């Protein structure tokens, strides 16, 4: 999986 | 008697869409990510990475009215604006907008937005998201 990213 | 078809619910209706709208079922617990353990799997094609994997959860309280909770979700839950505390549990109402992320650069609206909402069955049936 991919971490959520920071928006 | 009465017809389930002639029924109603409680739902999270996308603003904007008549697509994507989660059903809120009377005693269920609704959890909605991006991951694949939930029950509606959010893919976003314009930014895949908004949204958490388990983002936040709605389930009725011990009095019978809808909740919603953020899930420890990086980038937020907003209830009309307001930004929720994660893991506290808010009542939902009638009118209220839901936010899940917040919006890109440029841009005036998240693209998950909500409105709760309680509406007729024939009406939320079209636009419901599938479930996971």
């Amino acid at each position: 999986e991919l971490k959520t990213e920071r928006y | 008697g009465a017809h389930m078809a002639g029924g109603r619910s409680w739902c999270l209706r996308r603003v904007g869409m008549s697509a994507g709208w989660l059903l809120l079922e009377d005693g269920c617990e609704v959890t909605v990510g991006r991951g694949f353990g939930v029950t509606y799997q959010l893919v976003s094609k314009i930014c895949p990475l908004m949204i958490s994997r388990n983002h936040c959860v709605l389930k009725q309280n011990p009095e019978g009215q809808w909740t919603i909770m953020d899930n420890k979700s990086l980038n937020g839950v907003w209830l009309n604006r307001a930004r929720l505390e994660p893991l506290r549990v808010y009542s939902i109402h009638q009118g209220d907008y839901i936010q899940l992320g917040v919006p890109l650069e440029n841009k005036e609206n998240a693209e998950y937005e909500y409105e709760v909402t309680e509406e007729d069955w024939e009406t939320i049936y079209p636009c419901l998201s599938p479930k996971n």
